[PDB]
């Protein structure tokens, strides 16, 4: 009545969600998940997330599905910047840092991490791209540190008027407003690729 | 959205003193997203400080900014004659970006009481069908001055419009006019038309009146 | 050079359309955050719209659906298409570039004025402000003209064909309930020379081609 592959490994979700350090949004981390089993309902309740939004699929119905590969993206942004991590959204983050496709099928998980990513003197280790000539294609990662040319005069790699470094630091202090505090974000992408499915839910096979 | 309340409304100082301008936000704002702008009458805003403390290129050292959370400060250590203008703060960390209502930096001088003149409606305009009574306050400081219209000892509120000049280049005073507009029918209803003026330079309120 | 030059501002009635232009030099508009900021007469600054280097556009809630921001990279100019204009949209509009945390809004245009009103261009009525009785403070007396019920802005007022400029105050215009502007221009003179010297106003109104010279004298 039910038949899934004989997969025994557990998916390294704890390696992603409970990592001691996350990445800057402009250089986001992508973990490729394959050949493992994952329960998405225990993940929904494993912690108290601020946003757990799914698109297309549902977390409850997600346990009944198999996928070729599942992709996990993790980074840190501001509190009121999480709304840009969604299909069809625009903004400094969606345009120049991390972009979702309009036909996005998956879930985006975010939770406050002020106690982890805020330092007293200010945590300037989390960066974000402020200047970019054009938008990002979906799932594109631009880690270039080229001096941004805002004027007609070339920059020759030196900062000045109309020549600005394209990356800026978040001022992450624990006394910030709720919208200014760091939020760790995890994006889950489900890929069906006409191939053996290797990432399934926790359903047990019969005969 | 976020509301920036600047204080004081007007700041009265002499050249050479230190100016301290306050910008209080209705929400906590990160210091990296606060700016200060200067605007003179008829001109465009001129960026002074961004990031609460970083001076724009070309801004002298006497301008300095500080603050965090909800309280921010623009300080001019030693005021120059060209520093008297209107100053706005601005937050740009939360959409939509908002400005304060502005603080006016005004040259301070000795208290000067105003000369009060009153004018009945001209006989030409009385033909037109409406009556305009004008009360003039000439060359005074400070700008704070109350102007109350009294028609047969009745306090008249709702039909007067005041107009004030900018601070003069020479004597640094203000002049104010208050126009009471009525119909010819209502203007003929009453008799005594008075203009009472309360000011810092007046020991008691002065009243210029005429009879129709 | 680094200049932002604006144009397209003028006079229009409720519902009409207007397109503002903002020509840039020394700064490429398609490579910067470009914003519009407006200032109603005698009021503060209000953000209107912004366009990103990548094309994303955002508008204030009061002008959303009626305004449209765009740019032409060949001309290096910025545009603000305004439709369904309202009386509250009357303001001086500025274009500026934004550096955000990297330097704020550091380049501003000179501003272009937009006026939204349904009134008809009309010349002013001028009436004398006779120096009634002594009009004495310590010995001086005051008099002037009343420039009432005109549209649109502005008017120019001089005294004795520009010969008198001492002790003259020409107040700023006031917008009345009728929608027409009203103005007064006073002067202070010695009461001894009231009967001696004659005083005449000099009111000029270019938009309606009206030139009135009223003579004020005691009554
Ligand atoms: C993360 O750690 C907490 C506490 O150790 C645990 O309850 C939670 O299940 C973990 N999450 C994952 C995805 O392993």
């Amino acid at each position: 009545i039910v038949r899934f592959p004989n997969i025994t490994n557990l998916c390294p979700f704890g390696e992603v969600f409970n990592a001691t350090r996350f990445a800057s949004v402009y250089a986001w981390n992508r973990k490729r998940i394959s050949n493992c089993v994952a329960d998405y309902s225990v993940l929904y309740n494993s912690a108290s997330f601020s946003t757990f939004k799914c698109y297309g699929v549902s977390p409850t119905k997600l346990n009944d599905l198999c996928f070729t590969n599942v992709y996990a993206d993790s980074f840190v942004i501001r509190g009121d910047e999480v709304r840009q991590i969604a299909p069809g959204q625009t903004g400094k983050i969606a345009d120049y840092n991390y972009k979702l496709p309009d036909d996005f099928t998956g879930c985006v998980i975010a939770w406050n991490s002020n106690n982890l990513d805020s330092k007293v003197g200010g945590n300037y280790n989390y960066l974000y791209r402020l200047f970019r000539k054009s938008n990002l294609k979906p799932f594109e990662r631009d880690i270039s540190t080229e001096i941004y040319q805002a004027g007609s005069t070339p920059c020759n790699g030196v900062e000045g008027f109309n020549c600005y470094f394209p990356l800026q630091s978040y001022g992450f202090q624990p006394t910030n407003g709720v919208g200014y505090q760091p939020y760790r974000v995890v994006v889950l992408s489900f890929e069906l690729l006409h191939a053996p499915a290797t990432v399934c839910g926790p359903k047990k096979s019969t005969n | 959205q976020i509301v920036l309340t600047q204080s004081p409304g007007t700041l009265s100082l002499s050249p050479g003193e230190r100016a301290t301008l306050s910008c209080r936000a209705s929400q906590s704002v990160s210091s990296s997203y606060l700016a200060w702008y200067q605007q003179k009458p008829g001109q465009a805003p001129r960026l002074l400080i961004y990031g609460a403390s970083s001076r724009a290129t070309g801004i002298p050292d006497r301008f300095s900014g500080s603050g965090s959370g909800t309280d921010f400060t623009l300080t001019i250590s030693r005021l120059e004659p060209e520093d008297f203008a209107v100053y706005y703060c601005q937050q740009y960390g939360s959409s939509p970006q908002t400005f304060g209502q502005g603080t006016k930096l005004e040259i301070k001088r000795t208290v000067a009481a105003p000369s009060v003149f009153i004018f009945p409606p001209s006989d030409e305009q009385l033909k037109s069908g409406t009556a305009s009574v004008v009360c003039l306050l000439n060359n005074f400081y400070p700008r704070e001055a109350k102007v109350q219209w009294k028609v047969d000892n009745a306090l008249q509120s709702g039909n007067s419009q005041e107009s004030v000049t900018e601070q003069d280049s020479k004597d640094s005073t203000y002049s104010l006019s208050s126009t009471l507009t009525l119909s010819k029918a209502d203007y003929e209803k009453h008799k005594v038309y008075a203009c009472e003026v309360t000011h810092q330079g007046l020991s008691s309120p002065v009243t210029k009146s005429f009879n129709r | 050079q680094v200049q932002l030059v604006e144009s397209g501002g003028g006079l229009i009635q409720p519902g009409g359309s207007l397109r503002l232009s903002c020509a840039a030099s020394g700064v490429i508009v398609s490579s910067n955050y470009m914003s519009w900021v407006r200032q109603a007469p005698g009021k503060g600054l209000e953000w209107v719209s912004v366009i990103y280097s990548g094309g994303s556009t955002y508008y204030a809630d009061s002008v959303k659906g009626r305004f449209t921001i765009s740019r032409d990279n060949s001309k290096n100019t910025l545009y603000l298409q305004m439709n369904s204009l309202r009386a509250e949209d009357t303001a001086v509009y500025y274009c500026a570039r934004d550096l955000d945390v990297s330097g704020g809004m550091d380049v501003w245009g000179q501003g272009t004025t937009v006026t939204v009103s349904s009134a008809s261009t009309k010349g002013p009525s001028v009436f004398p402000l006779a120096p009634s009785s002594k009009s004495t403070s310590g010995g001086t007396a005051a008099l002037g003209c009343l420039v009432k019920d005109y549209f649109p802005e502005p008017v120019t007022v001089s005294w004795n064909s520009g010969a008198l400029t001492s002790g003259v105050h020409t107040f700023p215009a006031v917008l009345q309930s009728s929608g027409l502007y009203s103005l007064s221009s006073v002067v202070t003179v010695p009461s001894s020379s009231l009967g001696t010297q004659t005083y005449i106003c000099n009111v000029n109104h270019k938009p309606s081609n009206t030139k009135v010279d009223k003579k004020v004298e005691p009554k």
